[PDB]
């Protein structure tokens, strides 16, 4: 995807003066690196197995 | 009867606000001028967007 540095200036320079302050909060999280969620726990693997 | 003073009062504000400039006696036509009042919406109004 496109890089999280540019989505911060774009959604930073979009706000409005009054926007700003409380947005930072969601800008952040859309610029935070996605860690994934623990998945479905299956049994063993065919290869475990 | 009560809202006499408003419609004086809009008389003398409404000749107020389109004033009219001078020469000396006689009167200069085609005359604008920026007020202090309007320079300093123009500086607080740049100044905002600069701060933001």
């Amino acid at each position: 995807e496109g890089n999280s540095v540019a989505g911060i200036i774009k959604s930073v320079n979009e706000t409005s003066g009054a926007n700003l302050l409380s947005s930072l909060k969601t800008i952040k999280a859309q610029a935070a690196p996605i860690y994934p969620a623990a998945a479905s726990s299956t049994g063993y693997s065919t290869q475990a197995k | 009867a009560k809202n006499a003073s408003e419609v004086s009062e809009l008389l003398a504000k409404s000749l107020a606000e389109k004033a009219v400039v001078t020469e000396g006696g006689k009167v200069v036509e085609g005359f604008s001028y920026v007020s202090k009042a309007v320079a300093a919406k123009v500086i607080a109004t740049r100044r905002a967007e600069v701060h933001e």
